[PDB]
């Protein structure tokens, strides 16, 4: 799939925390 | 010496010509170095190993990895660490499970 606009990773959103 | 060094490259390089069929980027690009730990700090307190291909590149090359069984358990580490952190489906997630198969069928044929 397509990489994210910015290279960012992906977390899960309890990660993000 | 090089040990392992020169199998590990050629395996290596053929990750990177692993390209996703829409964008082609190599599916190989988030794995290259760890993630910042300037942009992720969070990311170093819930995995328990890192790891990177310039990690298992430079541990080839220093002599902590000489054997492939030591290089398919540090792949499988780098592997688990990015679908515990990523979405299911994220990029990062289906790159990690297409590089993933790949490395299996690498280490099938080098242990024939």
């Amino acid at each position: 799939t397509a990489r994210k606009s910015t290279g960012g990773k992906a977390p899960r959103k309890q990660l993000a925390y | 010496s090089l040990g392992i060094f020169p199998t590990v490259e050629k395996l290596v390089e053929e990750m990177r010509e692993q390209l996703d069929e829409v964008d082609s980027h190599p599916r190989t690009s988030i794995f290259e170095k760890l993630p910042s730990k300037r942009d992720y700090p969070d990311y170093f307190k819930v995995i328990e190993k890192p790891m990177a291909i310039d990690i298992i590149l430079k541990n080839c090359k220093n002599g902590t990895y000489k054997t492939l069984e030591e290089v398919r358990q540090a792949l499988q580490t780098m592997f688990e660490n990015a679908r515990f952190y990523n979405e299911e489906g994220s990029w990062v997630y289906v790159d990690a499970d297409k590089l993933n198969e790949f490395t299996d069928e690498w280490f099938k044929e080098h242990s024939s």
